[PDB]
RNA sequence: GGACAAGUCUGGUGCCAGCACCCGCGGUAAUUCCAGCUCCAAAAGCGUAUAUUAAUGCUGUUGCUGUUAAAGGGUUCGUAGU
RNA sequence: AUUCUUCAAGGAUACCUUCCUCAAUCAAGAACCAAAGUGUGGGGAUCAAAGAUGAUUAGAGACCAUUGUAGUCCACACUGCAAACCAUGACACCCAUGAAUUGGGGAACAUCAUUUUAUUUAUCAAUUUACGUGCCUACUCAGCACGUUUCUUACUUCUUCACGCGAAAGCUUGGAGGUUACAGUCUCAGGGGGGAGUACGUUCGCAAGAGUGAAACUUAAAGA
């Protein structure tokens, strides 16, 4: 079998997090970078770490990966999410008119507020 | 069949207080039941209760304030001489500092502390604390 | 709710009723439990349960008055394992100043004292008693009261203050948290009651 | 070398919460045995080991032997604690039992038999504790009649501070582990019984964790 | 004045436990499900003033699922929750 | 030690006195009807290969007319239902699944 | 579960009389049968004449000769 | 097996063995 | 040795002789036998046997147990009794 | 446990009918009681104790195969021995939750017929009572089912059932709960394991058997 152990997988995630820029989808250039920024002794381990890092870069180019959490990608994601529409969704729904049921109408008619405006049965 | 109205009523009250209820319904009622409840109420263990009339043996609704730990009847109604109060207190009461044993005497139904003051014996009915 | 002098403030207005109806916050499920049966006001022909709007508002204000009495807002934590509520609790904690826990609840967060993520809240708010069952069970070991948003089929063990509402639906959850945040700020001096709040409810919506 | 990890520990480490009664009032759990060490004066804790026996688990090629130890702790009057732990060595099990005993510490109520002259000397009411098949019953006794109990419960009652009691037992009391726990449960129950002297309402108070909210949030 | 007293006016109890506001039962020191809830008072304007109302719940009520019903009863009795909706003007 | 609350059959107390026995489909052992393991089996008369070859020769089933089937209600004794792997022993806290219907 | 009757003294007395024969300790002291089978006539000691010296082997886990006598 | 240790032969067959013993005693006493 | 207060002492014997109310000890290093020296209990007293009371909520009125440990009659009717 | 025709019963439900403690449980006593078994007449297809033959096996008086008598079935008399079990005595009270089900009734469908108040309120509400479908004379019918909401009786389930209890397995409106905080009423059994449900005596039975029921001795455990 060719399963990568947890020592290899943990190191590869750390390298991609710290040196995402200057890494690409080529094993041979990624290997030179890995040897530069890794202190470990085994040459076999460093080859496996470069291999799994190249695998992650290929995955990242098509979609997010659950364990990476890049800073720049996260910041742009937050900015996109915090979008404020011109008109609130609740305001647009009220202006369109609200339809209720007979049971809901009966409950509203017995309250101190009464049936509010923009409320029609059907 | 039901053989003791007093025992049935005291079991309903003790069961309800164990479950932490606020009110309990008792059926059927009787003169002895009402007198027993009046002794408990005078010492502050139950509170207000009401009797409903139905042209038969009535019904009682009792309000509970959460101060009653246990009540129960004693069957059969053993005779108690005026010098035997300490024996019953030692046997069926948590301590000598609180709790009452209810007796029926020729002067009426009363707790054991009042009976000692009037120097009368009788027959043991029950207890509460 | 009521106050010491019957000032008739804090009562729900026409606009608040409109927001609840527009977001379908009054629509329950078809099932029903014994504990939740007192909050149900009628049932539609389809089988849906209608929640009593008056009871929903009274419980919501009671929850707000409990939260507003905590000196340190970090002593209140909001939890949610449902996907639709993770965004809402994030915005809620940002506005009010509380802590939050989204996703899977790690067991032992409130009981294992030697871990690095040990937490000791004073008040707990959860989105769903059924899915947030682990948080409620832990709160019953370390003396923590619980506020919960409940649907018509929810179990009420370890729940202290239940707010009956629609627990499912991205719009319904967001509106309930938006209403609770606005009331807590109003009970403080932060925002006035005479001017509509400028924060849009769409910020609380869950987005992919 | 103690670094508290709970809000209660930080309050006790500073000179706040000067008594165990503050903790007992609000039912807070105790998760650091250094709290009890600080809140009870030196020369009064008075712990002792009650029972240590081996337990075995069958394995392929033999069995594994461990040691379970029981410990009792308690000041002169009103406090008692019992703990039991397992370890690979007798010394390791004994040390772990002392910590467990301190963590589970409860107050004991005391009262009078007939006349309230000097000081509480007996238990106020009849109590019963049950663990396994063992049930232990404690009955108030008059002054002078001392601790009428078997050697195992007698040692626990002395540490709790009780002076006069009658004792009854039922079940298989030769199981010393259940005998020790049943006595502890009976003494725990003394503060859960509502008597007419406690009817007169109560006054609310703030918990330590919010009275000192500003100090903790640091 | 709560507690047991000597022949002279000396209180000889270690401490006085809390009582549940719903069941009038003592709250022990080994009961870790008991809770205390504080509700803030509100000025004529919707702003808290600094005082609170405190409720104590036994703890076995919480385990059995009756704490929500009990708190409802207590809040109505204390004058915090309105029992029913108002009438139309 | 009581293994099952219903004791392996479908006869509650205070419901019946006696249930008539039936013969096991395999060994002819007599077993009460409510205790036996019963299955309703619908079997095709021919497999796919043989059915195709018969249909070419037949003028009736040659154009979209169903071939007949075999219907049987088989009741097993407990020993025969286990040895034939109709049922198997199940873990505790799993013995309580019921499967009221097919599949 | 017993009567508890207040006029059922006869039933309780009869119940205890019948059930007291079920323990060996009470029955042995009240039956006069063990006394007749006892070589001593209910006494603590007796005198006799020695007939033979015998050796009795010990029970299985032990192993010895016990040096008894026939009287 | 559905029963705990009997400590002997099967109780049904032990009962039958005593069953046959009682007949032989009855016949032997009949001869006198 | 334990229950049960008091020796990981020194010789002899070697599943023998013996001890041991019960659990158990004795086949070559016996904490138990036969002895020496020390030590323990209570003491002008102290062992052993048999009977009896308490231990015993193992006869249970106060106060037992009856699904699986011993123990609910195969089912109804029914008199005395309660 | 097929259908039809008959005979006498039984429970539940409905009722502004009648009566007025007439009841609960029970030594003695009575009736009924699976299969096997017994007696006298019928009947005899199937299966099949005993027996026979063939295999298998070291052996095989067994399991497998082919047979085969009594029995298995009916009528009239006996017997009274079951893991006759829910291994759980009868009567009475309280008791949390969600889905179902068997019988009866009410609402609905169908058929006929033609309270004050209340401008200034609220602490335990003065009316949540809502809702449709299919079949149906060119009559066991003003009928039959279904859908929705209540009620009384019965057998149950929770794998999305609460206290409490128990040595535990487990029980839980139907308790094994409401019990050292030990008392609703009556009755039947048990007191370490064996010897033994044996011996002797006596009652019942055609027999087979059934009921009642010891001791001498022997054991440190047996059991859950
Ligand atoms: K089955
Ligand atoms: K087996
Ligand atoms: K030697
Ligand atoms: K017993
Ligand atoms: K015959
Ligand atoms: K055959
Ligand atoms: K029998
Ligand atoms: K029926
Ligand atoms: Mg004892
Ligand atoms: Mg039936
Ligand atoms: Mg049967
Ligand atoms: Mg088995
Ligand atoms: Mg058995
Ligand atoms: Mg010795
Ligand atoms: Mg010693
Ligand atoms: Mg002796
Ligand atoms: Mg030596
Ligand atoms: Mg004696
Ligand atoms: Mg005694
Ligand atoms: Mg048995
Ligand atoms: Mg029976
Ligand atoms: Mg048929
Ligand atoms: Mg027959
Ligand atoms: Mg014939
Ligand atoms: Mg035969
Ligand atoms: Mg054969
Ligand atoms: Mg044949
Ligand atoms: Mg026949
Ligand atoms: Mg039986
Ligand atoms: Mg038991
Ligand atoms: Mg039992
Ligand atoms: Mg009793
Ligand atoms: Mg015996
Ligand atoms: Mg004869
Ligand atoms: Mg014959
Ligand atoms: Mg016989
Ligand atoms: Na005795
Ligand atoms: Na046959
Ligand atoms: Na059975
Ligand atoms: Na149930």
């Amino acid at each position: 079998g060719k399963i990568r152990t947890k020592t290899v997988k943990r190191a590869s995630k750390q390298i991609v997090e710290k040196y995402f820029s200057k890494l690409n989808k080529d094993f041979y250039q990624n290997k030179r970078i890995v040897m530069d920024v890794t202190i470990a002794r085994s040459k076999k381990l460093k080859n496996k770490i470069a291999g799994y890092a190249t695998h992650i870069m290929k995955r990242l180019a098509r979609g997010p990966v659950r364990g990476i959490s890049l800073k720049l990608q996260e910041e742009e994601r937050e900015r996109r999410m915090d979008y404020v529409p011109e008109v609130s969704h609740v305001d647009q729904a009220i202006q369109d008119g609200i339809r209720v049921d007979k049971q809901t109408l009966a409950m509203l008619k017995r309250m101190e507020t009464g049936v509010p405006r923009h409320v029609l049965p059907n | 069949t039901m053989m003791s109205v007093l025992a049935n009523a005291l079991r309903c009250i003790a069961g309800a207080e164990r479950r932490g209820k606020r009110q309990v319904l008792i059926r059927p009622s009787s003169k002895v039941v009402v007198k027993f409840l009046q002794v408990m109420q005078k010492h502050g263990y139950i509170g207000e209760f009401e009797i409903v009339d139905d042209h038969r043996a009535g019904k009682i609704v009792v309000n509970l304030n959460g101060r009653l730990n246990k009540c129960g009847a004693i069957c059969p109604r053993f005779d108690c001489t005026a010098r035997d109060f300490e024996k019953w207190v030692k046997n069926i009461l948590p301590s000598r500092q609180f709790g009452f044993v209810v007796l029926t005497t020729s002067l009426g139904i009363m707790d054991h502390e009042e009976a000692r003051a009037r120097n009368t014996g009788g027959k043991v009915l029950g207890f509460f604390y | 709710t009521s106050v010491s002098s019957g000032a008739k403030v804090l009562r729900m207005k026409e606009s608040d009723v409109q927001k609840l109806l527009a977001m379908h916050c009054h629509l329950g499920t078809k099932n029903s439990s014994s504990a939740m049966k007192k909050y149900i006001h009628g049932r539609t022909s389809d089988g849906t349960n209608i929640i009593d709007i008056h009871m929903t508002w009274e419980k919501l204000i009671l929850a707000a008055r409990v939260i507003a009495a905590v000196e340190n807002p970090q002593d209140v934590t909001v939890c949610s394992t449902r996907l639709f509520g993770q965004r809402a609790i994030f915005k809620f904690s940002q506005l009010v100043g509380t802590s939050f826990l989204g996703g899977r609840f790690i067991p032992g967060t409130f009981t294992n004292q030697i871990q690095k993520k040990f937490m000791q809240p004073r008040v707990l708010v959860v989105t769903d008693p059924r899915t947030d069952h682990q948080a409620l069970r832990e709160a019953s070991l370390v003396n923590i009261p619980v506020i919960a948003f409940c649907d018509t089929d929810a179990p009420l063990e370890f729940v202290d203050i239940a707010i009956p509402c629609n627990n499912r639906g991205r719009h319904s959850i967001s509106m309930m948290y938006w209403l609770l945040a606005r009331e807590v700020l109003r009970l403080r001096g932060t925002i006035p009651r005479s001017v509509p709040w400028e924060v849009k409810v769409d910020l609380f919506f869950y987005r992919d | 070398e103690w670094v508290p990890c709970t809000k209660l520990g930080r309050l006790v480490k500073d000179q706040k919460i000067t008594s165990l009664e503050e903790i007992f009032l609000f039912s807070m759990p105790i998760k650091e045995h250094q709290i009890v060490d600080q809140l009870i004066r030196e020369g009064d804790l008075r712990d002792e080991m009650m029972l240590v026996f081996p337990v075995q688990k069958a394995t392929s090629a033999g069995q594994r032997t461990r040691f379970k130890a029981f410990n009792v702790v308690g000041d002169g009057n009103g406090h008692i604690g019992v703990g039991a732990r397992v370890g690979k060595e007798v010394s390791l099990a004994i040390r772990a039992s002392m910590i467990a005993a301190k963590l589970s510490i409860v107050p004991v109520r005391r009262g009078y038999w007939g006349n309230k002259i000097g000081e509480p000397h007996t238990i106020p009411i009849k109590v019963t504790g049950k663990c396994g098949s063992v049930a232990v019953r404690l009955i108030p006794a008059p002054r002078g009649a001392g601790i009428v109990a078997a050697p195992v419960p007698k040692k626990i009652l002395e540490f709790a501070g009780v002076e006069d009691v009658y004792t009854s037992s039922c079940g298989k009391t030769r199981t010393r582990g259940n005998f020790i726990m049943a006595t502890f449960y009976a003494l725990r129950k003394t503060y859960g019984f509502l008597t007419p002297d406690l009817w007169a309402e109560t006054e609310v108070s703030r918990d330590p964790t919010d009275e000192h909210s500003e100090f903790l949030s640091m | 004045t709560i507690g047991t007293y000597n022949e002279e006016g000396v209180n000889v109890d270690l401490y006085i436990p809390r009582k549940c506001h719903a069941t009038n039962s003592l709250i022990t020191s080994f009961d870790h499900s008991a809770v205390q809830i504080a509700i803030a008072n509100v000025d004529p304007n919707g702003v808290i003033d600094g005082t609170t109302t405190t409720l104590c719940i036994a703890g076995y009520l919480r385990c059995q699922g009756e704490s929500d019903h009990a708190i409802n009863h207590l809040a109505i009795a204390k004058g915090i929750v309105r029992i029913k909706t108002g009438k139309k003007p | 030690t009581t293994k099952r609350r219903n004791h392996g059959r479908a006869k509650p107390p205070c419901s019946r006195g006696r249930v008539r026995p039936v013969h096991c489909f395999n060994c002819s052992r007599l077993v009460p009807k409510d205790k036996s393991v019963g299955r309703f089996v619908v079997r095709r008369m021919l497999d796919q290969a043989s059915a195709r070859d018969v249909a070419e020769a037949s003028l009736i089933y040659g154009s979209g007319f169903p071939m007949p089937k075999l219907y049987m209600k088989q009741r097993y004794c407990i020993a025969c239902a286990i040895h034939s792997r109709t049922v198997r022993a199940r873990p505790v806290e799993d013995r309580k699944r019921r499967y009221t219907s097919k599949v | 579960t017993k009567t508890n009757g207040q006029h059922a003294a006869r039933k309780l007395v009869r119940l205890r009389r019948k059930n007291r024969w079920a323990d060996k300790g009470w029955k042995k002291s009240h039956t006069f049968v063990a006394q007749k089978a006892n070589p001593f006539g209910g006494s603590s000691h007796a005198k006799g004449i020695v007939l033979e010296k015998i050796g009795v082997g010990a029970k299985q886990p032990n192993s010895a000769i016990r040096k008894c006598v026939r009287v | 097996g559905t029963i705990s240790r009997p400590g002997g032969m099967r109780p049904k067959w032990h009962k039958k063995r005593i069953k046959r013993l009682k007949r032989r005693r009855r016949r032997m006493r009949q001869r006198s």
